[PDB]
């Protein structure tokens, strides 16, 4: 493995960087008010393409949405709000909306996958976390609100569950982070359940009391069980299996990882979900793989 | 440089539609296109070929001047 | 003539529109107002602004905005369903007619328990951005609704309203003008929920706020008691204004005029234009009956505003 350092041009800290459905296109923001996208080139080079100022606040996550509705963009701020980015044909990006109704700031924003249309969750401080829905595909400034879940404690971040198949129900996973010296549990499991058409509680994570810091659902490709990741202090990967109200759920705890010797960060998985990626405060990157056996080992550590 | 009397005649149009069809007969026809050009920018009476448009399946109507998005409805 | 209050001669030498050609900065203003409100893309969809404009002009009557306003929803992909009545309308509007009724009729009893079951949780939820422009809609269709009766401009819906009995009362919790002013606190809140919104509503109350008098006995003592009279007609007092010179500043011809405007527009007649100020002309009789949807919309939108800020508080 080989490292290219790239020129970042920012003035603070860069909080998050997105790729493209395509994997060619890359976007970053960071706390100076600012969204920047790059594209690689024929000789697999870097450079700047947008450097638009989006917000007012300390610009956190930023994602990419599929491009089947588009080049559409999000992204959340200390500005309590949530916008919808759009780059329209030289091109320049143009914004949509701007769904302003959090009293606190919003911290995670995720789109939904492909199969349920075009859908877009926030987790705001205080913890209420809502879902949109935008039916009219072709005008993406007719966003709505249809759900809204109190999460009982503070809210971090929040990941999707990928699985297309039609025997999972769509689920939301909910990152807390409050480190006041009372215990309970920080992950939480939304189901959702058509027959009343609303967000239920399906399952809690009592083994979980460190603040949680990143989240994330690993993808499916044809999996019959769900695999969770969490960014505690230590690197722990859950294994979830539906018995044939919320289904009721199995959770078992697949890796106790604390090689990292510091707080993670981060974690991220990769396309056909079998291997994963974490950060944290000693510096580097660490890969985690199946030895075929339930049994996941380092295969790596880049810094 | 023809004032927009003499191209209106039954004569003048005539070879000029005959020299095309020699030229479709030589089977010339990047030749043909490029003096369609010529006489297009010199000759603003003469109409293009007509052919095909697509149309819309809710509006009903044409989309020749969101992208995406039809212009009609 | 556009008008059989105003004689077409006088137009002439100075379909509604082109009555208001004759100040140009406050017609360019409200067409940039317009323009925005009802034609561009936003959170609401075009049919549904429609809806909301018919909604807010069905209620002083105005058989002039509840025309074409119906005339063109139609040609926007809308229902032709949905005219048949409220009835008829999807259970997403039935939360507006309560909100409706005082924005045109008694604005004081606004409170946060109204917004409040606006914004309520279920199966037809509105969010902020979605009913700031709802609001802005319904007072700017109630300011056109009073201003075209106010000019008597010549070119069902009984079915549309819910308790059409309602009216405007006399009057007499007063709100006190200068502790939420629009320069100061209102300004931000609306551009925050809506930022275009909030400079073009900016530009028109300044360049209504720039309009001379010409024909008088100094034209701003006059022009500050046609607009603080109407203010305090709707319940804001300014305590430094010295109300003596309401009384002695216009004529009572004058305040029943104003008052038959704002209050119940349907009321005017020739007979009631003609009555007050025999001696002046026609455009000096305009800019103030066209001062009065603006003080009015400015009431209408410090009190919602004022509504909607103990909300979040
Ligand atoms: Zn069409």
């Amino acid at each position: 493995f080989v490292a290219r350092s790239i020129a970042a041009d920012h003035k603070d800290l860069i909080h998050d960087v997105s790729f493209d459905f395509h994997g060619r296109r890359m976007a970053t923001c960071s706390s100076d008010q600012s969204v920047k996208v790059w594209d690689k080139s024929e000789s697999g080079d870097w450079h700047c393409t947008a450097s638009w100022k989006t917000h007012s606040g300390s610009v956190w996550r930023v994602t990419w949405a599929h491009p089947e509705f588009g080049q559409v963009l999000a992204s959340c701020s200390f500005d309590r709000t949530a916008a919808v980015w759009e780059e329209i044909v030289q091109s320049h990006w143009v914004k949509r909306t701007t769904l302003v109704d959090s009293r606190t700031s919003v911290t995670d924003v995720k789109f939904a996958p492909k199969h349920m249309g075009l859908m877009l969750a926030t987790c705001s401080a205080d913890g209420i976390v809502r879902i949109y829905e935008a039916p009219d595909v072709m005008n993406l400034s007719q966003w709505s609100l249809q759900h809204e879940i109190s999460c009982k404690l503070s809210c971090s971040c929040i990941s999707w569950n990928p699985s297309s198949s039609r025997a999972h129900s769509p689920m939301i996973a909910v990152g807390s982070d409050d480190s006041s010296p009372n215990a309970m549990a920080k992950v939480q499991i939304f189901e959702y359940n058509e027959n009343t058409r609303k967000y239920a509680k399906a399952e809690t994570l009592m083994t979980v009391t460190d603040p949680v810091h990143d989240i994330a659902f690993a993808p499916n490709l044809g999996r019959s069980f769900h695999i969770l990741a969490i960014a505690t202090k230590d690197v722990r990967i859950f294994t979830l299996k539906p018995v044939r109200g919320p289904t009721k759920f199995e959770i078992h705890i697949v890796a106790q990882f604390d090689n990292h010797n510091s707080q993670v960060w981060r974690v991220s998985w990769n396309i056909t979900g079998t291997v994963l990626a974490s950060s944290g405060d000693d510096g580097c990157v660490r890969l985690w793989k199946a030895n075929y056996m339930d049994n996941w080992k380092c295969t790596g550590i880049l810094k | 440089g023809s004032p927009l009397d003499v191209l209106k005649d039954e004569r003048v149009q005539y070879w000029i539609e005959n020299y095309r069809n020699l030229l479709d007969a030589w089977r010339f026809w990047h030749k043909r296109a490029e003096f369609d050009i010529h006489r297009s920018k010199l000759d603003p009476s003469s109409k293009p070929l007509a052919q095909v448009f697509v149309s819309c399946n809710f509006c009903g109507k044409s989309i020749s001047y969101k992208v995406t998005s039809c212009p009609g409805c | 003539g556009p008008s059989a209050f105003i004689p077409v001669e006088e137009v002439l030498r100075e379909n509604l529109a082109v009555v208001m050609g004759l100040h140009p900065d406050y017609f360019t203003s409200f067409w940039r107002l317009h323009y925005l409100l009802l034609h561009t893309d936003g959170p609401l969809a075009s049919s549904w602004r429609h809806y909301i404009a018919i909604m807010a002009a069905a209620r002083h009557q105005c058989s002039y905005l509840v025309g074409s306003h119906m005339a063109e929803f139609l040609q926007t992909g809308g229902d032709p369903e949905w005219l048949l009545g409220l009835h008829r309308a999807p259970e997403k509007l039935r939360k507006l007619s309560e909100i409706n009724k005082l924005l045109a009729h008694r604005p004081w009893l606004i409170t946060k328990e109204h917004i409040q079951a606006l914004l309520k949780t279920g199966e037809h939820t509105w969010s902020l951005a979605e009913l700031i422009q709802a609001l802005v809609l319904l007072t700017h269709c109630h300011s056109l609704s009073s201003f075209v009766f106010g000019c008597g401009i010549l070119p069902d819906m009984l079915c549309f309203v819910e308790d059409p009995t309602f009216g405007y009362e006399d009057f007499t919790p007063t709100f006190r003008a200068q502790d939420y002013t629009w320069e100061d606190h209102g300004y931000s809140l609306i551009q925050r929920l809506y930022p275009e919104g909030g400079q073009l509503l900016d530009e028109k109350f300044q360049a209504a706020y720039s309009l001379t008098y010409n024909t008088i006995a100094d034209t701003s003592v006059l022009r500050r008691a046609i607009w603080n009279y109407i203010h305090c007609v709707f319940g804001i007092r300014y305590d430094d204004y010295d109300y003596g010179e309401v009384n002695q500043l216009l004529e009572r011809n004058l305040k029943v005029y104003i008052k038959t405007v704002a209050c119940y527009p349907e009321k005017t007649t020739r007979r009631m234009y003609n009555l007050f100020w025999r001696h002046f002309r026609h455009s000096e009789k305009v800019h103030v009956n066209l001062l009065l949807l603006e003080a009015r919309m400015q009431a209408a939108l410090l009190y919602a505003l004022r509504a909607i800020t103990r909300y979040m508080t």
